[PDB]
C-alpha cells in the first residue's frame, strides 16, 4: 500500500537501523515514465568534408599475421615485465 | 628477519623460516643439471644467465623483503616454487633432447589462413 | 581601375582572379600559371565592383551544366551537383561548412573525367573560394539573420 509510527520504532530497532530512510519499496522518487523528446548527438565523423574513409576505415588496416621466425650472446627476455605486487586498499584495510 | 611472516596469503604453500639457503641449494642444482647439458644448447646459457644472476642476488642480499624486489617474484615461497619448477624442467629438459633440428618439417600448407 | 573586382583572364574555365593580382600579371600561359589560373583563350571578362561574384559564377557553371557531355559521371553528376549547391549559396540559404565539401567535390571532379570540361568547371569554383570566401560567408550570414 505509511506504517504507524509505533511500529516503525519496532522495525528499526529489531534492526538497529533506521528503515525510513531507504526502503526497498519504491515511491514518488521514481523518475517520470514520460520524457520529453530527446536530441541524440552525432557521431565524430558527421563531418560534411575531410571526413574521407580511406583515413578513416579500421577494417582495411589490419595486417596479416607478422611472421618473425619460421622452420622453412642474447639476454633472456620475459614476455612482459613482471607485474607490480598490488598495494593493500586506503579506503577499506583488513575488513 | 623480524618475526616470521604468519603466511604467505596463498592457502597451501607454507612460510620458509630458511629462505636464503633453499634458494643457494635449489640454484646451484639449477646450474648442475645443466651442466649436464651441451653447451650450445640455448637453453644452458638462457636459464644459467637466469638462475646464476638470482643466486648472485639472494648471497647478496640478506633482507628478505629487499630480497623480494631483488627478483620481483613477490615472496620468497613462491621463488622457491619457480626455483623448484625450473629444476623439474632442466631435470625433464636433459632427456627430451630439444636441440636438435626440428623432428620435420609440416605437411606444405598445414599453416596458412584462410584456406 | 578601383572599380575592377575581379578579372577571368582567358576563358570560363580559367579561374578568376581578383584585382590585388591583376596589377601586374602578365597575360601569357607562364604567369597565369603562378597566379593560380591560365591564359586559356585570352578572353579578359571585368566584373565590376557592383557584380555579384557569387551569382555570376553561378550563372558561369550552370552554363557547363546545360552545355554538359554527360557521358563521364563525374561530370554529369558532379557539375548538376554543383548546380545545386551553389545556387544555394547565391540565395545564402547554404551553411558554412558546405563551402568546403564543394572544394573536395570539385577536385574529385578534377583530373576523373574523359573530357577536361569537367576540370574546365571546378577551377571557378577553386578559383571563386580561394579568392572570395568571405564573401559567400557574409552572404551566408545575412540569410541565417533575415530568415529566423
Ligand atoms: C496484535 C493485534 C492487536 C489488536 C489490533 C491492533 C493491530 O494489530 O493493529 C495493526 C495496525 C496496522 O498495521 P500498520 O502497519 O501499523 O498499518 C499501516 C497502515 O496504516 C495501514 O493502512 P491500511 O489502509 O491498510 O489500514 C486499513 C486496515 C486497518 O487494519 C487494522 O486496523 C487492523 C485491526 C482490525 C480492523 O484494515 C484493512 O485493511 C481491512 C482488512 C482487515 C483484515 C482483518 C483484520 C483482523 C484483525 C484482528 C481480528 C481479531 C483477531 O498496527 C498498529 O496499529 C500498530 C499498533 C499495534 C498495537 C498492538 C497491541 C498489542
Ligand atoms: S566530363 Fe567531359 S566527357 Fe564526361 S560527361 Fe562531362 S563533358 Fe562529357
Amino acid at each position: 500500500a505509511s506504517a504507524t509510527r509505533v511500529i516503525q520504532l519496532l522495525r528499526n530497532w529489531a534492526s538497529g537501523r533506521d528503515l525510513q530512510a531507504k526502503l526497498q519499496l519504491r515511491y514518488q522518487e521514481i523518475s517520470k515514465r514520460t520524457q520529453p523528446p530527446p536530441k541524440l548527438p552525432v557521431g565524430p565523423s558527421h563531418k560534411l568534408s575531410n571526413n574521407y574513409y580511406c583515413t578513416r576505415d579500421g577494417r582495411r588496416e589490419a595486417m596479416p599475421p607478422s611472421i618473425v621466425m619460421s622452420s622453412q650472446e642474447k639476454k633472456a627476455v620475459t614476455p612482459a615485465p613482471p607485474i607490480k605486487r598490488w598495494e593493500l586498499s586506503k579506503d577499506q584495510p583488513y575488513l | 628477519a623480524g618475526l616470521l611472516k604468519k603466511t604467505t596469503g596463498l592457502v597451501g604453500l607454507a612460510v620458509c623460516e630458511t629462505p636464503h639457503e633453499r634458494l643457494k641449494i635449489l640454484y646451484t642444482k639449477i646450474l648442475d643439471v645443466l651442466g649436464q647439458i651441451p653447451k650450445n644448447a640455448a637453453y644452458r646459457k638462457y636459464t644459467e644467465q637466469i638462475t646464476n644472476e638470482k643466486l648472485g642476488m639472494v648471497k647478496a642480499e640478506p633482507d628478505v623483503k629487499k630480497l623480494e624486489e631483488q627478483l620481483q617474484g613477490g615472496q620468497i615461497e613462491e621463488v622457491i616454487l619457480q626455483a623448484e619448477n625450473e629444476l623439474s624442467l632442466a631435470r625433464k629438459m636433459l632427456r627430451w633432447k630439444p636441440w636438435e633440428p626440428l623432428v620435420e618439417e609440416p605437411p606444405a600448407n598445414q599453416w596458412k589462413w584462410p584456406i | 581601375w578601383d572599380n575592377l573586382l575581379a578579372v577571368i583572364p582567358g576563358g570560363s574555365s580559367t579561374p578568376l582572379i581578383p584585382k590585388s593580382v591583376c596589377e601586374t600579371v602578365l597575360m601569357d600561359f607562364d604567369a597565369l600559371v603562378q597566379a593560380q589560373t591560365g591564359l586559356g583563350t585570352a578572353a579578359v571578362i571585368v566584373m565590376d565592383r557592383s557584380t555579384d561574384i557569387v551569382k555570376a559564377i553561378a550563372r558561369l557553371i550552370e552554363f557547363y551544366k546545360h552545355e554538359s557531355c554527360g557521358q563521364c559521371t563525374p561530370c554529369r553528376e558532379g557539375v548538376d551537383w554543383m548546380n545545386k549547391v551553389m545556387a544555394r549559396f547565391v540565395k545564402g540559404d547554404a551553411r558554412p561548412a558546405e563551402i568546403d565539401s564543394l572544394w573536395e567535390i570539385s577536385k574529385q571532379i578534377e583530373g576523373h573525367t574523359i573530357c577536361a570540361l569537367g576540370d574546365g568547371a571546378a577551377w571557378p569554383v577553386q578559383g571563386l573560394i580561394r579568392h572570395f570566401r568571405p564573401e559567400l560567408e557574409e552572404r551566408m550570414q545575412q540569410f541565417a539573420l533575415q530568415h529566423q
